[PDB]
């Protein structure tokens, strides 16, 4: 989403959640940690619904 | 002839959103912990300790009525 953007994914603001140890409890932290960023972009979608056709 | 209607948000914007993790501190001390266990502990031994010292002097005595029965 951050390196080959699609859609208007290029027009939100998220950070990425980044592991240390490789390990199970690093990547239960980065799927929480992109719960709460997936949260911050739908605020932004929600903010920025444009008129037109579908 | 009317105006054109979709679902949009609401003039201005929304609500903030939190989204931030929120884990509240909410806890004592570690000295303020331990002392209330010592605490705890030297009223509890302080009981005891009575209580044991009166049941032996209850025993001795049951046991002098057993002396004084037994012949």
């Amino acid at each position: 989403r951050k390196t080959q953007p699609y859609d208007v994914y290029d027009q939100v603001e998220f950070d990425v959640p980044i592991g240390s140890r490789g390990d199970c409890y690093d990547r239960y932290l980065c799927r929480v940690e992109e719960m709460r960023q997936s949260l911050r972009i739908i605020s932004q979608c929600l903010n920025k619904m444009p008129p037109g056709e579908i | 002839a009317s105006k054109v209607k979709q679902d949009m948000p609401p003039p201005g914007g929304y609500g903030p959103i939190d989204y931030k993790r929120n884990l509240p501190r909410r806890g004592l001390s570690g000295y303020s912990m331990f002392a209330v266990g010592i605490g705890t502990l030297l009223f509890g031994y302080w009981s005891m300790m009575k209580w044991n010292r009166e049941r032996r002097r209850l025993q001795i005595e049951d046991f002098e009525a057993r002396i004084a029965l037994m012949p």
